[PDB]
């Protein structure tokens, strides 16, 4: 007939495309930064499931749960110059991939991460958690946790005394 | 690894140096958690050679166990001073490239100076303005890189640890003698230069400071080039601004709050750290060219959007047969399917 | 006509009038019974 | 007599009970429903009038119970009816689409389709349909309110030049089924033979300058107007190639993605992949800047999102931000505190915007509508965060009205005897409550000299006299206890030393070194380290 | 009740009367409430459609759409 | 610094509407002090002060006005407002005010997009002082033009306003009972319990698989 639904065809499955990928990438950073302060940047754009530096040079990743983190993150910190001067981001591959990518360069020669499955209805997405049941749709019942890192169900009295602790040591280091 | 557990929990249910030997034995099979038990075991048994046992771990390891060795050993440590100097040269070790750059523990270490070094209350005047002396000649040094026979003065340097340093001298200028003044003149000195300015610990001195003179005009000006140039932490940026929201309504009323607010153009200080509570880069205040909308929504890739200009989307249908309809003119039009990266990963990363 | 219009947003936040037999805006129906659903909520 | 039989039998009180109890539980209130109309007859005139108000009043409650059902405007309008009253009828969409702020497409086009039997004055259910195209024209599904409105200006009009400007403003906007619309008007393009008539299908000088075709031609006309047509065509062409990017971009990022519309019952959830597109289509939609696509897309995301405070206060950081109104986001801000279930931040977000309003007599009358809500005794409620920001909004209008009680020192921060009470019971709670420490943060970052004597004799001799165990033995109040101390304008540094190991020794002197050594050390060893060696000195003992 | 055509009291009475006699040989209604579909993801829906193009402009797509499923 | 010396300025400045209207809602929680100066201002000088019952709703409607008129007037009320709150030439006016939407028009004074009210197309002032506010708003109001509607609209539209906000008065009341009265749990919890449950897993089995992918 006239009208046929669309076929578009596939691209290569590099670092940008397939939303999935979570794992931000800054670049330009500098020597001052590393592991615990690129977290102290990027985590209350969401949970963080990592954050890895190598030492050799001046990059570095994060690794947030869902999309919506990354990309608000993307579009947070752009040009945001940390510590001294410009960071530079872009979405990273990261990690045992990178090393399979780095081999792929030795012998001249793309795995999709699992974003989720399915619904759950039990996340809300950029939900940050610091360190009786009630299911609600407000409640936002399920979130994650990282110091092992778990599921944990629930306040936000956690976080605030969170932050009176890490202010009243914010004068000193301890960070 | 699972057999020298057994054997270590075997150990655990029973001489005991032969038990230990045996830990050390399994120790050079391996390991920081065997240690720190090894040292728990030694701590059960009661000191001297389990500094030594410290100092070899320390020598052997990798940050945690060393960090708790650390501040351990300053748990024994008003018994004497040699465990003092003990603990200087552990230190001194791990500053200089073991753990290089490092906050955490350089103001440990000063916690550790004052003790020994200073410990009437003319005597107690003189002792701490010299303590102030030993700090200011010291940041006044590192700014003419002229490094003397102090080993405090070495670590004091490290490229991040400036920062706690005029974080303390500031700290104890003000919170001693009600200086006040000479606190302003440090702290007008140390905004200019620029390993100092984007540290997070200085800053937040001079939040308490501020706070502490309860003006708000210059906390305004704080809040308002916090994010563009002061240039901080975000879990540290939005812990500043809702305790200063919190701080505001707790200390303010309606009259300051409106002259506060500045005419038609900027930010309100109660809206403003809420807007403002993440999003950094913001400026409170050409269509269609900007990076933004370039890479729009599929946020991947600058892609170009094709569009037509002339496009009467937002007209009715009314003042659309008002007049009649000129042409589609056409923007872009050839980017069709055609996908621009940055690529800034595999470039500077990979190669 | 032996039904009575009635709020529990009105009862439980203690304003007068939670019941009126005149449909004002958006009252339930329940009948003039009235006490059953009384001692419901508590 | 079937009214009364309705009353007298059993199973509607039951269920009348069962409904009454509970509001917004959905699944209860729709046997209600069933129950009445089912019970009752075929719905007509002949019916029992008393009925027939039970069955208005009924889904009156309902629909001003649960404003986003767009089937239940279209039973309630449509039921009511097949009785008659049309104008009643009207009034009921009307309401509808007031509770839809007049928006999303459904209520339009079954208002629409239903005006169309109903009305009968051209110019004037054209201009409803103008007015209904300016809402809802711009959405996205919206392809069968365009498909109804360009049959019907089909149908009515003689002169195909209303039709033609409805063609020529489709294919621009992005549709779903833009490809209808555009098979439509090539159809149309084909039909197209005199020549003359290309004047009506676009402005003639705009012809003649861009395109290059005369329709004053004295020649054979044939060749010509093929050459025309197939010279239009390649202009389609562009726009179609622009507006088809657009669609398929839209398509294959979000609706592909988005299976839910419609607002079930405010009891059901919404998936995390689901809530991760709806956010990244509201930040799509914002960088287009075609406002009516936005106000738009926000109510649309609306309908099944409804109540979960993401939408809201993403809309209301949305206008404050780029459109600049900032009384709007207000507006919406109420309106979204009118229903969503957290209501926490938006209360919260509610309280700013309206303290940048300066509507501050709003504020004043909100707070106590808040004081009578918890009916009083705010300090009892278990979330913790309605008290805080309460509190401290309280305290702003509070002060900023009665103030100028404490002499040199001023503030009157948090220090009203009365809201001393206040924040007292919030704080005799002893782990009771919780969040207790938090409050002491804010009283003892209060300063300089009168007062810091007042709320150290008010608050912290009063506890340390008594003493409840769970609120003596965290670190916290010793660490805060030295803190209000140590920061004052009013001494010297002497002083402060008596008086910090005047206060560690008075009410610890007792186990604790799980508790109150480690938060107690770490601020000893924060500000010195000489009574920190007199510190472990004591506690070693 | 109002999109499944004659539930809807207006049309309603018609499709039943327009019904045919059904001399030779060979409904989703008002009972369903919100209780009978509670997660409609839980029972996998079928995505949305995927939108029709004109076949004579159907080479003019963009080819290599972003992010494949 | 005076509202009758800058009423005059735009006297000179600026060289009525057929079927004019204004609706303004004011809210002051001292009613006496309020009265004590409105009547002050209508013993100075069409405008019709409608009360419903502190939170005193009192409408202000101007029909019929010289734009000057309202110049005086707007103002006069906007600088009440703020004057309770700071100090009982400074600090400027902000508010609101409304107009029917049957209007045709054809930066300090701006239509409100997404109004809350049925039809009446709030026009919100923004934090411009008295000066250039007076001469905005006369300004905006040489630009308008009305159609008659009156019908005792202010009687629609305080049935329309106190609907909207005893309903947010209905919703704020809503704030203890969320959840735990107004809608059955047992019966919510029974449906909703095993399915976070299966998310709960699904998500566990998700982080392990991220530190699968993540390791080695």
């Amino acid at each position: 007939s006239q009208f046929i639904y669309p076929v578009q065809q596939q691209p290569s499955l590099n670092h940008f495309t397939d939303p999935n990928n979570t794992t931000v990438f800054i670049g330009g950073l500098s020597s001052l930064v590393t592991e615990d302060e690129l977290r102290a940047y990027f985590q209350p754009f969401g949970t963080i499931v990592y954050v890895k530096i190598p030492v050799g040079k001046c990059c570095g990743f994060v690794q947030y749960v869902d999309r919506l983190s990354a990309e608000a993150a993307i579009a947070g910190m752009q040009g945001f110059p940390i510590a001294n001067s410009r960071v530079r981001l872009s979405w990273g591959r990261s990690a045992k991939q990178t090393a399979l990518l780095q081999q792929a360069m030795l012998s001249n020669s793309q795995q999709q991460q699992p974003g989720l499955q399915q619904p759950n209805y039990g996340y809300i997405p950029s939900s940050t958690c610091e360190a009786s049941s009630t299911m609600l749709p407000g409640c936002q019942i399920l979130n994650y946790s990282n110091p092992g890192q778990q599921v944990i169900m629930q306040a936000v009295v956690n976080s605030t005394n969170a932050m009176l602790n890490r202010l009243e040591q914010g004068s000193n280091g301890f960070m | 690894l699972e057999n020298w557990s057994r054997y270590l929990k075997f150990v655990t249910d029973p001489d005991k140096e032969f038990v230990m030997s045996v830990f050390d034995r399994c120790l050079i099979p391996c390991h920081e958690n065997t240690w720190m038990m090894y040292i728990k075991w030694l701590t059960k048994k009661n000191d001297e050679v389990v500094v030594d046992i410290y100092q070899k771990a320390n020598t052997f390891l990798f940050k945690t166990l060393r960090y708790d060795f650390l501040r351990f050993l300053k748990r024994k440590y008003r018994s004497n001073n040699t465990l003092f100097n003990n603990i200087f040269n552990e230190t001194v070790s791990r500053y200089l490239k073991i753990w290089p750059n490092d906050i955490l523990l350089m103001t440990e270490y000063l916690c550790m100076l004052k003790r020994h070094s200073f410990k009437s209350p003319k005597e107690i005047l003189e002792k701490q303005t010299s303590f102030t002396k030993i700090l200011e000649t010291s940041i006044t040094n590192y700014i003419n890189n002229q490094i003397d026979a102090k080993v405090h003065l070495q670590t004091l340097i490290n490229d991040k640890n400036l920062s706690i340093v005029v974080v303390e001298l500031i700290k104890t200028t003000w919170l001693v003698l009600k200086n006040n003044m000479q606190t302003r003149k440090y702290f007008n000195l140390y905004q200019k230069n620029i390993l100092i300015k984007n540290s997070v610990p200085f800053w937040l001195t001079y939040y308490k400071f501020e706070k502490s003179n309860v003006n708000f005009t210059k906390l305004n000006k704080f809040i308002r080039e916090l994010g563009v140039e002061i240039y901080l932490p975000t879990t540290v940026m939005n812990d500043i601004l809702t305790d200063y929201k919190t701080f505001y309504l707790t200390h303010s009323n309606i009259v300051t709050y409106e002259s506060s607010i500045i005419d038609s153009n900027t930010f309100d200080p109660i809206l403003y750290p809420e807007l403002k509570m993440s999003n950094p880069k913001y400026d409170p205040v050409d269509w269609h060219k900007k990076t933004e909308w370039k890479e729009a929504g599929h946020i991947g890739i600058t892609t170009e959007r094709p569009q037509i200009s002339n496009s009467i989307i937002e007209c009715n249908s009314g003042t659309l047969i008002q007049k009649p309809i000129s042409l589609p003119n056409f923007r872009n039009l050839e980017k069709i399917n055609q996908v621009k990266i940055n690529d800034l990963y595999t470039e500077e990363f990979l190669k | 006509r032996d039904i009575v219009f009635v709020s529990p947003q009105l009862y439980l936040s203690s304003q007068e009038g939670w019941k009126s037999d005149s449909a004002k805006s958006g009252f339930i129906p329940i009948l003039k019974n009235d006490l059953q659903r009384f001692q419901d909520s508590l | 007599d079937k009214y009364t039989a309705l009353i007298h039998d059993e199973n509607f009180s039951t269920l009348t009970l069962n409904v009454s109890r509970y509001p917004k539980s959905l699944a209860y209130w729709e046997k209600l429903l069933n129950y009445i109309v089912k019970a009752s007859a075929p719905i007509c005139k002949s019916t029992e009038p008393q009925l027939l108000k039970l069955i208005r009043c009924t889904y009156s409650s309902m629909l001003n119970e649960f404003p986003y059902l767009e089937n239940y405007y279209i039973d309630f309008a449509l039921l009511e009816y097949k009785l008659g009253n049309v104008s009643m009828s009207h009034k009921i969409f009307q309401r509808g689409l007031q509770a839809f702020n007049q928006r999303s497409l459904l209520l339009w086009t079954s208002y629409l389709k239903f005006c169309n039997n109903v009305i009968s004055h051209q110019k004037q259910l054209f201009k409803k349909y103008e007015t209904a195209e300016e809402y809802v024209g711009l959405h996205f599904f919206s392809g069968e309110f365009w498909d109804l409105y360009l049959e019907q200006i089909s149908s009515r009009c003689t002169s195909s030049k209303k039709y033609w400007n409805v063609l020529r403003k489709i294919l621009e906007i992005p549709l779903h089924s833009f490809s209808k619309f555009y098979a439509l008007w090539l159809q149309r393009i084909d039909d197209i033979m005199d020549l003359k008539q290309l004047s009506q299908l676009t402005s003639k000088d705009e012809l003649l300058k861009k395109l290059k075709i005369d329709i004053n031609y004295s020649g054979r006309k044939g060749p010509y107007l093929q050459d025309a047509k197939k010279k239009l065509k390649k202009i389609t062409k562009e726009m179609y190639m622009v507006v088809q990017y657009q669609v398929l971009e839209i398509y294959s990022i979000f609706e592909s993605k988005i299976y839910i519309n419609y607002y079930t019952s405010p009891e059901t959830l919404v998936s995390s992949d689901e809530i991760e597109t709806w956010i990244k289509y509201l930040d799509y939609t914002i960088t287009l800047q075609t406002d009516s696509l936005t106000h738009l897309n926000f109510q649309r995301a609306l309908l099944p999102l409804a109540h979960y405070d993401l939408v809201w206060i993403k809309y209301s950081k949305w206008l404050i931000n780029s459109k600049n109104d900032l009384l709007g986001a207000k507006n919406v801000l109420l309106m979204g505190l009118k229903f969503s279930l957290k209501k926490t931040e938006i209360i919260k977000l509610l309280y700013s915007v309206i303290c940048k309003l300066n509507e501050y007599v709003l504020l004043r009358n909100l707070l106590e509508k808040i004081e009578s809500s918890y009916s009083d005794n705010v300090e009892n409620v278990d979330d913790f965060e309605i008290f805080w920001d309460y509190l401290q909004f309280k305290t702003f209008c509070q002060n900023s009205l009665y103030s100028s009680r404490y002499s040199d020192s001023q503030s009157n921060g948090l220090l009203n005897k009365e809201l001393f009470d206040k924040v007292w019971k919030r704080l005799s709670c002893k782990e009771k409550k919780s969040g207790q420490e938090i409050l002491l943060n804010n009283l003892v970052q209060f300063y300089s000299k009168d007062t810091v004597e007042f709320v150290e004799k008010n608050i912290f001799q009063k506890i340390i006299e008594f003493g409840w165990e769970y609120y003596l033995q965290n670190g916290m109040f010793w660490n805060c206890y030295c803190r209000l101390i140590y920061f004052d304008t009013s001494r010297s540094y002497l002083d402060k030393r008596q008086y910090i190991v005047r206060k560690i020794w008075p009410q610890i002197d007792k186990k604790f070194a799980q508790s109150v050594l480690p938060s107690l050390t770490e601020f000893c060893e924060s500000y010195f380290p000489e009574e920190m060696d007199t510190l472990e000195e004591m506690f070693t003992e | 009740k109002v999109f499944v055509d004659a539930n809807r009291f207006d049309i309603g009475d018609l499709v039943k009367a327009s019904k045919l006699p059904q001399r030779a040989n060979e409904s989703r209604s008002r009972d369903e409430t919100c209780e009978s579909n509670p997660f409609p993801r839980l029972n996998n829906p079928k995505k949305l459609e995927p939108p029709k193009i004109l076949s004579q402009w159907s080479n003019t797509i963009p080819k290599t759409s972003i992010f494949y499923s | 610094f005076d509202i009758w010396k800058n009423l005059d300025r735009i006297r000179s400045t600026k060289k009525f509407i057929k079927g004019s209207l204004l609706i303004l809602p004011m809210r002051t929680e001292d009613k006496q002090q309020f009265d004590e100066c409105m009547d002050e201002l209508h013993k100075y000088i069409i405008l019709r002060c409608y009360p419903q019952k502190e939170g005193m709703l009192f409408y202000i409607v101007l029909k019929d006005f010289n734009i000057l008129d309202s110049c005086f007037v707007l103002s006069v009320l906007l600088a009440f407002q703020k004057r309770l709150w700071m100090a009982p030439k400074n600090i400027n006016l902000t508010g609101s005010f409304y107009l029917p939407k049957n209007i045709e028009t054809g930066s300090s004074i701006v239509e409100v997009g997404f109004n809350v009210v049925p039809d009446f197309q709030q026009f919100q002032v923004k934090a411009c002082h008295v000066s250039k506010f007076m001469n905005e708003l006369s300004n905006f109001f040489s630009q308008v033009e009305f159609g008659k509607c009156e019908a005792n609209v202010i009687n629609y539209f305080k049935r329309e306003y106190n609907r909207t906000y005893s309903q947010i008065s209905l919703a704020l009341y809503e704030l203890p009972l969320i959840g735990d009265g107004l809608f059955d749990i047992k019966s919510y919890i029974s449906k909703t319990r095993p399915i976070i449950e299966t998310s709960k897993a699904q998500m566990i089995k998700h982080i392990s698989e991220m530190k699968a992918y993540n390791e080695i």
